[PDB]
């Protein structure tokens, strides 16, 4: 069984597919987006992951699957699984606060407020295999 | 005349019961025939859960209802914005209220408890103060403690938060204790519930009336 | 539009002995928004002093401040103001006269909040004045016997209490210079029902 | 020198000269109102005063010139003078609101909220003399 298969308008990467959208959306609105589209916010656990989203990511900001519950204080992604990767800009998680995550056009990943209207958004979901 | 408000809901419904609520309270002046209708809609275009319609007609003459709609606690904290139309026949403009998470810098609350000593006539009763001083944002849920459990909202008195010298806002709470009360056990708590107070929104500090 | 006319402060009224009170209209297009002033009675009045100031969020504030006679303003004069301006369609009417009621003393508590981690320097002091009637009372700050500016303090809006009184809040951060200077803070209370002389206060002192 | 001319619509008794009006009128509009009839407020200092008062009083009820600053806590007439003779209803001075007095159709002194509007007040003046 090969998992390669993907929907229309999406693009293949190992056993993930990836949808790339473009319009004016909020963090909580993009996430509501991405549930709409049968997946879930893009969620990063290996540099090789990385590296095929700055390819096709935008290159003004996009929103990812990272996020605060605040009454935890560290970041989970929206899937449930915990932080073991991490690509962070320089000085980067800020504490100007003490909030969510948005990767940058060079990759890096920056924190920012929910409520900040940006572009675009990255939606992720497991890819279908073949017989 | 008509006027509306939308809240936002409290800290401790929020973070420790983890089941939010935005309540719509609009006064109505003059009361007339027909209904208010309060429309509920989110930004997103997401349909909304059930909300409980409360209207009771006041003293003075005017009729008040309150429209609480229960809010997602994963998506209140995310940043999602709640919409209210209200539309009364006797009303040329649809009044429009929205409320959202405030989206800010955080700083984690200092509470202080105090007792104030016994004053001539007033032997059996006592008052139990305390101030919740430099956090942000605004919204606090402050709450008071004897023998473990929490005591009814009615019995005490908390001030709308007022912005300190610094970045900062404030809050005082006025309890009256009865003599029964300090008898039984010589220590209340003043719970303090804030969206940045760490570990788990609980900052507390305890008093006695005359240890 | 909207009128407020407020009161005159228990300070300004019973120790100072020279009562203000202010009209205030919070408009702003032809801004000629006339304050017409008159009394109860119709006798005539003080001149009033107009100060208009336009709000950085784009809203013109305009305050008429009218004297009023201390035996006047006791003995229950009623104080009318008419507000008046071009777009409005018809004119606004405020009136104060004195709160003729119930009395009672006001309960005066000073308090002191011990040392925060990273706040060496500063400390803020509380005080609790309570069970009094009517609602308008004047809250003061102490040091070195005389009075601290009230930019300096914050008092809270008076709120009922579970009987019949009344309680106020006041919040006055104190740096180090300060306590070191002369370590004992006053906390002063001016009410009309207040003995003797309307002063009622309590001193607190920062780690005594 | 004798000291009993007094002027139009108002009455005679000893060295002072006495009005009563008639209208809805405050505790301080009733002051206003006799300092423009030339006069003040009524002052009693002796029960012979007082008696003359009641046979021309209103038996509704009439403001007199007693009143406190506040301040002082204790009842000074109008003139600047301290109470020496006394004329209290049963109870009174209350200390209710712990005001400003008023008197009965019957003499008598009952304190009473300042805003009360009563259709009676009492002025008061000192007689103009007579060439001996
Ligand atoms: C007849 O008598 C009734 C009372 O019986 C009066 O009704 C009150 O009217 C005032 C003003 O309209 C109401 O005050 C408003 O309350 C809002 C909500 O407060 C609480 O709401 C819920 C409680 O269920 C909590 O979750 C929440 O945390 C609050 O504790 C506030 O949001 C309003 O504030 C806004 O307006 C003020 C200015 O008015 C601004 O300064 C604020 O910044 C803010 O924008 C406001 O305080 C009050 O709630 C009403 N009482 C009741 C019981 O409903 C009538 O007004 C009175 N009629 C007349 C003619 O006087
Ligand atoms: C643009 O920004 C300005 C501020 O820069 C806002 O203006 C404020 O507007 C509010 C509401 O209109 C004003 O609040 C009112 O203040 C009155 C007076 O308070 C003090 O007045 C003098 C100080 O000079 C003192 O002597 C006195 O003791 C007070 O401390 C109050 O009387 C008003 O209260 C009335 O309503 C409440 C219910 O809401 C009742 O409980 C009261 O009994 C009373 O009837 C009221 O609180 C405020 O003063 C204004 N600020 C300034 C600096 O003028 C604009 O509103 C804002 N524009 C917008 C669109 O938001």
């Amino acid at each position: 069984f090969v998992c390669n298969t993907c929907p229309e308008k999406w693009i293949n990467f190992q056993r993930k597919c990836y949808y790339f959208g473009k319009g004016t959306k909020q963090w909580v609105h993009a996430r509501y987006a991405c549930d709409d589209m049968e997946g879930q916010l893009v969620s990063i656990h290996s540099p090789e992951e990385q590296d095929f989203l700055t390819k096709h990511a935008s290159h003004t900001g996009s929103w990812i699957g990272l996020r605060n519950l605040d009454l935890k204080g560290e970041f989970i992604w929206v899937d449930g699984s915990h932080v073991d990767y991490s690509n962070w800009a320089p000085g980067e998680p800020t504490s100007r606060s003490q909030d969510c995550v948005m990767m940058r056009g060079s990759g890096r990943w920056n924190d920012a407020f929910c409520d900040r209207k940006l572009g675009a958004w990255v939606c992720d979901r497991l890819a279908t295999c073949t017989p | 005349g008509v006027s509306a408000y939308l809240s936002r809901p409290s800290p401790f419904d929020l973070f420790i019961r983890k089941s939010p609520t935005i309540t719509c309270l609009v006064v109505d002046l003059a009361p007339s025939k027909g209904t208010v209708q309060l429309t509920w809609s989110r930004a997103s275009g997401k349909p909304v859960q059930h909300s409980t319609r409360k209207e009771e007609k006041q003293r003075n003459g005017t009729l008040t209802v309150t429209s609480t709609l229960p809010v997602g606690t994963r998506d209140w904290i995310e940043g999602e914005t709640y919409q209210c139309r209200v539309t009364h026949p006797h009303l040329p403009r649809a009044l429009m209220r929205s409320t959202t998470k405030t989206s800010g810098p955080r700083a984690a609350p200092e509470v202080y408890a105090f007792a104030t000593p016994e004053w001539p006539g007033s032997r059996d009763k006592r008052t139990l103060a305390c101030l919740i001083q430099n956090f942000m944002p605004e919204d606090i849920s402050v709450q008071w403690l004897h023998n473990e459990v929490q005591l009814p909202d009615a019995r005490h008195s908390t001030t709308q938060p007022r912005k300190t010298k610094g970045s900062g806002f404030f809050v005082f709470s006025r309890l009256e204790v009865t003599r029964a009360e300090w008898e039984q056990k010589d220590e209340f708590i003043c719970r303090a519930v804030h969206e940045a107070a760490s570990p788990s929104q609980t900052v507390q500090r305890a008093v006695s009336v005359n240890p």
